[PDB]
């Protein structure tokens, strides 16, 4: 009467088995979701600078004094 | 038995980028030029006639098989630096002896 | 109204010319049945150059088809755009040359050149102006080389003043494609030197790198290879068929390139060449077009004009563009690369401009060069010829087909003399 | 010709 | 128009012809009995079969073959087999007694009564076709009718045909295994009398195909039917350019002028790639570079010899199927840059490549795997000087003691023929040595 | 129309230059697909300094990506802002030098210089002015140091008078990241001294200190380091790219920087820089911009400028400010710190002011300084070099690839002469 | 583009190859039948597997490995195992007889039987590769196939491929743990053969990995499976930067340059951190500084050679996971300020850092816990001169009486190779002491 659990069972076939596990999802994907959304830089963010995208040539024949 | 180069197209047609990572076989690129007309130096059989210079190499080429390769290979070091003088002498001696063994196997 | 007659000899000539008639029927609006379905009248406006008119709307090509076996012409007839050719223009034999120049020139091509000559004479007397002849073949085959050169010799005996063009698919430095290519090329070039008015030496390997690097395309296929060749022919011939600001026909091309009579071996080039997915980054300008012309990697031969020296350069801009951009780009490329240009010919570039670009293209540009670098090709061929002829490789076929060894020696002497004059005009100085 | 070189031919 | 008469001589020739005609009928759609299978290509004429078949008024496709054996056993098996209606009865003439492994008997006494009939049938088959390309002659050097009667056939064909191509497919004897014992005598005699009468002789040695079937096809005990199927695939890949559309078409007249440098050296070697089985062809792709490397590998030739110990004269690469010329060029350039492959110095450019689109045809019940692409290599190299010298030594060991000479003397042949054959093969060995210098 | 040709070589180069292109594209209003979604025409007026015009609103960068091994180049072409580069400007090898100056300079790296110079020549003659080339390389590596300096040498031979700006990521005082980086750094700076006309030395420890101290940032990652470096690349080109009160291009900067030809190693700096929650304590003004520039914390090299003497220093301000305020700030800095500036040059500060700031910031400032403290970096490299060279360690890997000890000796003596020159100009008195 | 050809020679090499190829299949999402799990959407249309798995036109991912062993079983166990469909049938090579713990059998008589076949398979794999980064040779110095045939294959690879990178994984014999008696003989002969035909030979040994499994993982029965799993994790952390995105990328051709100061000193150590169990990973923080100190702790070593007795000559740190370069520099600078770790005076810049973003891979049914950061530390201490001295003492102890020499003499090697091998190892020891001083 051959022993049932360690009778004829090779080490590689008992150890290097085909991979099967319910935790394969965590291997390639975190269960924690990302806590932000990030848009591109906007016009209200690039035009909040006072007198933005204007140079010193624009004060000629402008009628406004130079406080800049 | 010749390649005779490709001028522009040396980006390809080298063994390393043709997926052949072994040692290349070196040919004679940049072909020469002659003035015209050749000596016939052969009969209708392919034989070299009497008088022409003939190579002393083997007529079957040189391919040292596995069982006639030398049992010792040098190492392909080609540096000769930070070695002792007896070490450099040993490397040169075994290089000469193994080259002699390959020449023995070829001819 | 200046007509030219097109001849195809051998497998390579038959496939390349079949693709050539396909593309120049597509650009003229000719459907595979043979009628006309073009958009504008400019397509049929000069249709007499390449097509004879039958009863009704049928426009047959002005083409002669020669191959010693039914074979490749059978495939061409049972391929697309194969029903336009007249069945009386398919001249064929029974045996077929086994890549033997002696068989194609002395034994098998001897008793077919009479039929080919009758067909050519009829199709040429059907012309009205008869500018000249163009032949597609290779210098690596049996009936491409031997029968083609026999045809060239007999046609030059018949009409000695007409322009002769050959498209001369030369042997490649790498790979082989045939083991008797040195014999075939040495025997064919010896005929091409003394019997052709202009010769476009075209290399399979150079076309391979052109089609696979500058066009990606993965699997290139001989359809695309022969279509690159056909596009070069269309860019060459276009000033006959479409109007332009400065037109230039075959005789203008031959006069403005060929300096001395035995120096008519050219390197062609077609230089709109966009890889798949880089047209977005492409700028599509005249300087970029001229730069893609004057790049050594864009030549259709293995020889390097950077290694050699340009004698005469012909550039045909086929499309709508400006004499400013064209002339200043030619002057700039000359003055920058004055090292690769002969000093004894000042401004050695002929410029031609058409007005009709290819369908689906804004502008095209064909490049023809007469550099002294093409001596490298003949040096390769002559050295392989010496290596074979020293040990009499494969010579028993040529001697058993009734042909002597002094023919080989004379051909080699003529090729070596050709290399000698090319090197002489390369290294000759101004004063 | 599977009968000639079946690996279980002499078994079966 | 591209007609090829196949002349099969001997038991080996008849059996490989059986496999060849099975493959030809299968790939051309001919039913075994005599016809197209009714509704198949009703409107399409599909006249590609004209290379190997002729059309009669009864609508029956008749092969352009002549089957000759001097023993009425294999020819009777063909006449009573499944292809009993395909063949014309006069295309399978046969003798009453065989040569029984005797060149003198097969060439001088009982080969003189079948030669007139076979030349009459060959004359009829040549006048029936317009534009004959050449004769595909299938036989064995092992002896009997394949060495004597086949050589007599070539001697008559030289007289009445001349310049037509005469492509031999010759079973070469193995270095180790053998069936007969006087086959060195038979081979030396038949080589001496076919050196100046053939054009190109493809060597299809049996032991190498045995080891190829044992290695690549995973067949422990291969058989003659398997070898015949492989030879049929070889000849189909050779002749496919005359029947199917191809980018680089090759005919029978190009093989001689591109593989025969000198009129004495006309013995190239055929090999096929891939010869892989299905369970292993599943594992990896078979690209142009891989099949070219398989052809240039030493353990894939169909002769038991190592080409690394010789020098190539000229190679012919017939690519067949989904192949492209740029991958062909890259593979050949990589081979030329490889070090273990050495070409002879007088052949700078040494390949003849033909690209064909038709994939190889799969015989049901066969062993070769179905592939997109394959390649047949026909290499002329100096490596077969080993085979010639070994066979010549085997001849010398027997002729030193005059073993088995009285049979040839009695059957109408002089020993001066033996002496001239030995001297001729001495000259052939000297030529094969003298080429490589 | 002063064009600038950009070159990124090596892994560090292909990362930093990619970040540079995606921070230049936002300033010039270029989206990841390459179109121009700009706010003002000032972004489009000088877009030809870095971009070439294509079909539609597409603008393709004039960058060359050089690497002997794919990898990080695949990563940056698979990340965002990676599909704007032309696919022909991606010259790659297959092996990789891999921390070996000999392997990157005198081996398989040298059989890529033909293709790289072809691409560089294309992008160079596709210009009209061509201010200069700039490289983004990585002293301490194989394909950054060796191949990069080979390209520098060849392009300097081709174009001698144009600018040859380099951004060198120098080895660090602590932490190596490469065992053979003293050999690589010495053998690369030997080429750099003789070839380049201006070189910005960026140190990774200095970047770590800035991100950890001025910016905290907890987990910085290499993206923020590349962003700092890229901001200072843009800070020396903003005068070319946008109009200002006081313009100064790269040639003006070089002239007002280097007093002698062998002193072209600067220490860059960008100093609007606050922490996360530190906007409420620094209302950005010109005086605190200037003191943040001249602070030793916000210097992107390990060389402390207090351990030396500022030979020259340039400051490229961007934004809206007063020239009186700027000049008084720099005079006040010079007058307070008299001993930290050389006394034989009055007003060591070269100021430039551009009107257009970077987006988001009201106004920014870029600091570059030729100081005698870089002798500490060169002396540390010399100390490590003479530690590794006495025992002939890690040196068969160079001499087997094919060089000799004479090159190492010459490089060591050249860098020692550089240290001696900096030392003698540090302590030189006026009279 | 990145290509590593993995040759596993010996029973130890084949089992380690099983572990490592299971790990690579798990890392690239390839099922044991060699296909993506019925979807092309995991990772999209990726080809990051190209560094290990050659891909055909149908979805089969054949690996770039050659499994060689003269003895049957083990390789046949791979043939009949769970990874049966993955491996190509010719990729697994097996002889008839065993090398039987004999360097002479592995190098001269029985090893030269299969070496042409193994080189042919390696040549086909190299031609299939589009640019080799190098070879990875897995073997043990215990004796036989992993010693004699490994040395012969390395010698022939140095003949054929020239300056190609060859990275070695050797199970070096343990200081007191042994499973054979001729392990010193085989180790001395293999080292003498492969001093010149090698680039960088990483060392592991069973005794130190047993101590690691007993102390850290808390396994009281560590079989060879766990040992090979840690070795697989080591080689995966070595090769991760060729296939995953990283901040600092290191390839296979930098491990020779950054770890071999002198051409004979090419025997580096190996360490992996944090090797930990689940119940200890719940307690330990496992931060960057902690694992960086744990690598240089002289108890996590896998070579069983206390590096406090030697001086560090070079180090290659391979970080993987969510590790930050700022803390990397801080930890690797605190190590340099630490006085227990001692470096040679001629190598101030003694570190090569490579950071990869990919976290370590947790095998199902494994023993390592799930960690977010890991370091594979690759040192080159001269402390291994102690192990060389102990091995040389054992060799001299059995060599003075000339015990076990007659086996090697009868199987094809004389006393001269023994003498010059001992001379070469004595010269190596003098080289180690000279480079230490
Ligand atoms: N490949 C292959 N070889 C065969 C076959 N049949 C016979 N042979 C070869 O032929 C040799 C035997 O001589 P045969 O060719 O049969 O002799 P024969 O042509 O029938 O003439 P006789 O000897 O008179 O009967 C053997 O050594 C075989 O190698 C076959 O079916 N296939
Ligand atoms: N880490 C590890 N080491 C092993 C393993 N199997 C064997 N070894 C080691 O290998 C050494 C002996 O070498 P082997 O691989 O068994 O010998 P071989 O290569 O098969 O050659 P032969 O003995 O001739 O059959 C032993 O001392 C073990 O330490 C394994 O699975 N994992
Ligand atoms: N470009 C191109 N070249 C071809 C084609 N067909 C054959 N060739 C070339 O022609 C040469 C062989 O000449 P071949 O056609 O056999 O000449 P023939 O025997 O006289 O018909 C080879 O070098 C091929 O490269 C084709 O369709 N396109
Ligand atoms: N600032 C910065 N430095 C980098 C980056 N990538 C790598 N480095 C540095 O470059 C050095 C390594 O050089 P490496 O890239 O391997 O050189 P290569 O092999 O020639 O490409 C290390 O010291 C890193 O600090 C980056 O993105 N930014
Ligand atoms: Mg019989
Ligand atoms: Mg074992």
């Amino acid at each position: 009467k051959r022993v049932p659990h360690a009778g004829m069972k090779t080490t590689m076939t008992s150890s290097y088995k085909t991979p099967s596990d319910p935790k394969m999802t965590e291997l390639f994907s975190c269960p924690v979701d990302t806590p932000w959304v990030i848009p591109e830089a906007g016009p209200i963010q690039t035009f909040s600078v006072p007198n933005m995208y204007t140079t010193e040539y624009k004060t000629y024949a402008s009628g406004k004094p130079i406080t800049v | 038995s010749s390649h005779f180069s490709a001028n522009q197209y040396k980006q390809a047609f080298d063994s390393r980028r043709l997926q052949n990572s072994q040692i290349p076989q070196t040919y004679k690129e940049r072909p020469s030029s002659y003035e015209g007309f050749t000596q016939i130096i052969a009969n209708d059989r392919g034989h070299l006639k009497q008088g022409v210079p003939r190579s002393k190499d083997s007529p079957w080429g040189g391919f040292v098989g596995t069982w006639e390769m030398p049992k010792k290979i040098p190492g392909n070091v080609t540096t000769y630096m930070s070695r002792g003088d007896p070490a450099i002498d040993n490397i040169q001696k075994t290089r000469a002896e193994h080259n002699e063994y390959m020449r023995q196997a070829v001819s | 109204m200046r007509e030219i007659v097109h001849m195809q000899a051998g497998q390579c000539g038959n496939q390349i010319g079949a693709k050539f008639w396909e593309v120049i029927s597509d650009e003229h609006g000719i459907d595979p049945t043979g009628t006309y379905h073009g958009d504008s009248d400019l397509q049929l406006e000069r249709i007499n150059v390449y097509y004879n008119e039958a009863t009704g709307g049928k426009y047959v090509p002005r083409a002669v088809l020669v191959d010693l076996e039914p074979g490749t012409m059978d495939s061409v007839r049972s391929g697309p755009f194969g029903q336009i050719f007249r069945p009386d223009n398919f001249v064929f034999g029974q045996s077929g040359a086994g890549n033997n120049w002696a068989k194609g020139h002395y034994t098998e091509g001897a008793e077919l050149v009479d039929s080919v000559l009758d067909v050519v004479r009829k199709e040429a007397e059907s012309c009205d102006c008869l500018q000249g002849f163009q032949l597609t073949h290779s210098l690596g085959g049996g009936t491409g080389s031997g029968m083609g050169t026999l045809l060239i010799s007999k046609i030059r005996e018949e009409y000695p003043d007409r322009i002769m063009n050959t498209f001369s698919v030369v042997p490649s430095p790498k790979v082989s494609d045939t083991v008797v290519e040195p014999y075939n090329a040495t025997l064919s070039v010896h005929q091409l030197v003394e019997n052709t008015d202009e010769t476009y030496c075209i290399d399979n390997e150079a076309l391979y790198d052109i089609c696979f690097r500058t066009l990606k395309l993965t699997t290139p296929t001989y359809g695309d290879l022969n279509h690159l060749v056909s596009a070069t022919m269309s860019g060459v011939t276009t000033c006959l068929r479409f109007p332009g600001q400065l037109n230039a026909d075959l005789r203008k091309l031959a006069v403005n390139m060929v300096p001395f009579p035995r120096l008519h071996f050219f390197m062609p080039g077609f230089a709109p060449l966009t890889s798949r997915g880089s047209q977005q980054y492409r700028a599509l300008t005249v300087p970029e077009l001229t730069q893609q012309m004057f790049d050594a990697k864009n030549m259709m031969a293995a020889c390097d004009p950077r290694h050699g020296r340009y004698l005469t350069v012909a550039a045909i801009f086929r499309g709508r563009m400006s004499m400013k951009e064209v002339d200043e780009q030619m002057l700039n490329v000359q003055n920058k690369n004055s090292s690769y240009f002969v000093e004894w010919i000042p401004n050695n570039v002929k410029t031609a401009v058409c007005d009709i670009p290819p369908r689906g293209l804004k502008m095209s540009a064909t490049f023809i060069g007469n550099s002294t670098a093409i001596q490298e090709l003949f040096k390769r061929i002559s050295e392989q010829f010496t290596a074979m002829f020293r040990r009499k490789a494969f010579l028993h076929w040529y001697t058993g087909e009734g042909m002597d060894e002094m023919e080989f020696t004379e051909a080699e002497s003529n090729m070596n003399d050709l290399v000698s004059e090319y090197q002489q005009y390369q290294d000759a100085t101004a004063e | 010709e599977w009968d000639l070189y079946d690996p279980e031919a002499k078994k079966k | 128009m591209r007609e090829c008469i196949s002349i099969h001589v001997g038991q080996a020739g008849v059996q490989i012809g059986n496999a060849c005609w099975e493959l030809y009928c299968l790939e051309h759609g001919i039913q075994p009995d005599g016809q197209m299978p009714s509704d198949k290509t009703i409107g399409g004429g599909d006249d590609s079969f004209n290379t190997f078949f002729s059309e009669t008024g009864a609508g029956k496709h008749v092969p352009r073959a002549v089957f000759v054996d001097l023993e009425p056993t294999v020819v009777d098996e063909v006449r009573t087999g499944t292809y009993r209606q395909l063949f014309h009865p006069e295309q399978l003439i046969t003798g009453k007694e065989d040569a029984a492994n005797n060149y003198a008997r097969g060439h001088y006494t009982i080969g003189k009564e079948i030669v007139d009939l076979v030349l009459d049938r060959i004359r009829k088959l040549a006048d029936q076709c317009t534009g004959l390309q050449g004769f595909l002659i299938f036989h064995s050097f092992g002896g009997g009718t394949g060495s004597g009667f086949a050589s007599l056939l070539m001697e008559r064909l030289s007289v009445d045909y001349g310049k037509k191509s005469k492509l031999e497919f010759a079973i070469y004897p193995a270095p180790q295994i053998s069936t007969a014992v006087v086959e060195p005598y038979n081979t030396i005699l038949t080589t001496h009398t076919t050196l100046e009468h053939s054009d190109c002789a493809f060597m299809v040695d049996n032991e190498a195909i045995y080891d190829i079937c044992r290695r690549n096809l995973d067949i422990e005990r291969p058989t003659y039917t398997n070898l015949n199927r492989l030879i049929a695939q070889i000849v189909s890949s050779i002749t496919a350019s005359l029947r199917f559309d191809g980018a680089l078409n090759v005919d029978l007249t190009e093989f001689q002028t591109n593989l025969v440098p000198y009129p004495r050296i006309h013995f190239p070697l055929a090999t096929y790639a891939p010869v892989i089985s299905a369970e292993k062809a599943y594992h990896e792709q078979l690209s142009v570079a891989e099949i070219t490397n398989a052809c240039f590998e030493p353990a894939n030739q169909m002769v038991k010899c190592d080409p690394r110990h010789g020098k190539y004269m000229a190679c012919c690469m017939l690519y067949r199927g989904d192949v492209v010329p740029k991958d062909v060029n890259a593979a050949i350039a990589t081979i030329k840059t490889k070090r273990t492959i050495q070409f002879v110095d007088w052949c700078p450019t040494g390949f003849k490549v033909g690209i064909n689109y038709q994939p190889p045809t799969v015989v049901p019940g066969g062993d070769l795997a179905k592939v997109q692409r394959a390649v047949c290599m026909l290499s002329n190299t100096t490596a077969i000087a080993e085979a010639w010298a070994r066979l010549d030594h085997k001849f010398d060991l027997m002729y030193a003691k005059r073993a088995f000479v009285h049979w040839y003397v009695g059957e109408g042949m002089e020993e001066g023929e033996f002496s001239e054959a030995r001297e001729d093969l001495a000259a052939l060995e000297k030529d094969y040595e003298e080429v490589g210098v």
